[PDB]
DNA sequence: CTAGTTGATCTCATATCAGGAGAAGGAGCAGAGCG
DNA sequence: CGCTCTGCTCCTTCTCCCATCCTCTCGATGGCTATGAGATCAACTAG
């Protein structure tokens, strides 16, 4: 067995499946148990957050550590593609827990409060989903959670989402997020993270915002001046203090040595708009719309879908073999189509990525007009059909391509059949593209893997990535490393509708670090 | 206390366009402004700002 | 009974000069007790 | 002998009010505030 601080045994042959990273963390979240906090599992995607949080509530219950003799009821949510993903993980690391799941799917078949009476009781692990916190928030607050934690947490990043406030409401201190991105556009969500776990930490969110995102936001602009610059790093590595010992975020960098991953690619490709398309694009972005959203008449999301939709496909107006949704249409698909040819005849399987839902219906229909066999999957395709069609896919390499919706398509879904991925489509989230690209570089993809993403060059796309791109630079200047280069490219202004395609500490140490930090 | 329809009547002009009383275009005014408040103090704002 | 489909229906996420009259308050200040 | 508590003046805001009723013409202004994905659920539809 392997032994921690006061009670924590975890069997020996499950200490001896973990990597020594899972090892770190299982040690890690027992401390936070001795501590009674709660922390962010930030591992990067494909490390195998949930392996961790297996094993240490394995030990936790085997210790039988003392209310509770060891592990009392406990409740997981989790997005709704992975639960039985997770019924699955718990059932073969470690058999004896009951894992009850919560959901229209289930195995249930009565009511549902039975079934939270009978978890609370009998101690199991109540698997749940966030609608399903959301709705019954009256009921399943009612019973002394002894763990409650959240998988893919980051959809508590609204403080004011109802699923947040439901989330927010368990007693227990034993909250844990597993989150591959604990910050996606602002630190607003980090906040709202932070106060699921640990409520007091960084303030209240007035406060945080006033003290932290302020400071650190401005010091990314181009223009800010060098003493905002260094009032943002002084805040960043305060911000980096504050969250270390609750933030556990083992990049794919640190371990890679220690886990041999294959090699992995990010290509970019500047897709240039075809005539139609370029024709539908200028007009639109001449038309009185825009230039009423200009003047803020009205909502400028109307304007934003309009352009993406216009870079994404002419489907602002449809124009035989040039039905809806015709290929040659729109650049961008050219380039999938070269793509798909070059690797279908190299025998590989493709993973292509898409923002929208209806436009992963038009590359359904060109997949049909090509001999492309995929398997396509969305908010649309049911639920218990899932996980076996992630299976499927997985399992035989018939399936070549896979159209994906990136909001089912991300968050958890394991994915290592595939070998090369497309992010057709940008998004303002950069999380939702990196979560995308990330479901094939994981653990068990024993193949090269590549990312091409495809992006209109000087259309709206372009200012979209600039947006995502500047969003990774606010989160990486703290999470990664406060040293961030400020993003010098852009302005960032709403001139974003133009068309301009190419061509003891002993108080001296003390004082010293005090005085390093007040220097800035 | 917003008032009912009848002491702000929205009177329909020769065609489909219905033209809105005075007091419905003041109270669009506070409840933008009242709920642009309610968000800044729900969510991030300055104290100046919120003032 | 059981998947599959289909509406609703909800939630969440995305972005920068020819007036006049009277009344109320305030300010300055004389002066009177008075401790 | 300075401190208070008047209370008078003067100004200064500050607000309100300005006949009744009737006829006609003429000019301006008369707006939406959006979209889509995912999850629930309950209705059918097939098996």
């Amino acid at each position: 067995d392997a032994e921690f601080d006061e009670g924590f045994k975890v069997p020996g042959f499950l200490f001896k499946k973990l990597f020594k990273y899972q090892q770190t963390g299982v040690r890690w979240l027992w401390e936070l148990h001795c501590q009674q906090a709660g922390g962010i599992l930030g591992d990067e995607m494909g490390l195998g957050r949930t392996i961790q949080i297996i094993a240490f509530l394995a030990g936790l219950s085997y210790s039988k550590i003392r209310r509770f003799e060891g592990l009392g009821p406990t409740v997981i949510v989790c997005p709704t593609t992975v639960m039985h993903q997770w019924v699955k993980e718990f059932h073969t690391w470690w058999p004896p827990f009951r894992v009850a799941i919560l959901h229209e799917t289930g195995s249930y078949t009565h009511k549902k409060e039975k079934l939270i009476r009978d978890v609370a009781h009998c101690h199991g692990i109540l698997i749940t989903s966030y609608s399903y916190i959301r709705l019954m928030q009256d009921d399943i607050s009612r019973y002394d959670w002894h763990y409650v934690i959240l998988d893919e947490g980051h959809k508590i990043r609204n403080p004011n989402a109802a699923v947040t406030l439901a989330c927010k409401q368990f007693r227990t201190p034993h909250r844990i997020i597993l989150s591959g991105s604990p910050m996606q556009n602002n630190l607003r969500e980090l906040w709202s993270l932070f106060d699921f776990i640990f409520p007091g930490k960084l303030g209240t969110l007035p406060v945080f915002m006033e003290q932290f995102s302020v400071p650190i936001t401005m010091g990314g602009y181009s223009n800010a001046s060098p003493v905002q610059v260094k009032t943002a790093y002084k805040c960043a590595c305060v911000l980096r203090d504050t969250i270390n010992p609750y933030l556990l975020r083992r990049m794919k960098s640190d371990v890679k040595m220690s886990l041999s991953l294959p090699d992995k690619n990010e290509q970019v490709l500047f897709c240039r708009l075809t005539d139609e398309q370029h024709k539908v694009y200028q007009n639109f972005v001449d038309s009185k719309e825009v230039y009423r959203i200009l003047n803020g008449e009205m909502q400028i999301f109307s304007g934003l879908i309009a352009l993406r939709k216009i870079c994404n496909h002419p489907d602002l107006f449809s124009g035989e073999e040039d039905q809806f949704g015709y290929w040659k249409r729109s650049g961008k698909m050219i380039v999938v189509e070269s793509l798909l040819k070059i690797w279908h005849k190299q025998g590989q399987r493709v993973l292509l990525f898409s923002q929208s839902r209806q436009m992963l219906d038009i590359l359904e229909v060109f997949l049909r007009a090509q001999k492309y066999t995929y398997l396509k999957m969305d908010g649309t395709t049911t639920i218990a059909s899932r996980q076996p069609l992630i299976t499927r896919y997985n399992e035989d390499t018939s399936i070549f391509v896979f159209l994906l919706t990136t909001r089912v398509g991300g968050l958890g879904v394991n994915l290592t059949g595939a070998n090369r991925v497309v992010i057709y489509d940008p998004d303002w989230n950069p999380s939702t593209d990196t979560q995308a690209r990330e479901r094939a570089w994981r653990i068990g993809q024993k193949k090269q893997v590549t990312v091409y993403r495809l992006l209109t060059a000087g259309t709206i796309e372009e200012k979209i990535y600039h947006r995502q791109i500047f969003k990774q630079f606010l989160t990486n200047r703290v999470l990664k490393d406060p040293k961030q280069r400020r993003f010098f490219k852009s302005n960032d202004l709403y001139e974003l509708f133009t068309l301009t395609s190419p061509d003891p500490l002993a108080s001296s140490s003390l004082l010293a670090k005090m005085r390093a930090r007040n220097h800035l | 206390p917003v008032p009912p329809l009848s002491v702000r009547p929205a009177v329909v002009m020769q065609g489909s366009a219905r033209n809105q009383d005075d007091l419905t275009h003041k109270l669009a005014d506070i409840v933008k402004i009242n709920n642009q408040l309610r968000r800044n103090e729900q969510n991030g704002a300055a104290a100046h700002v919120i003032a």
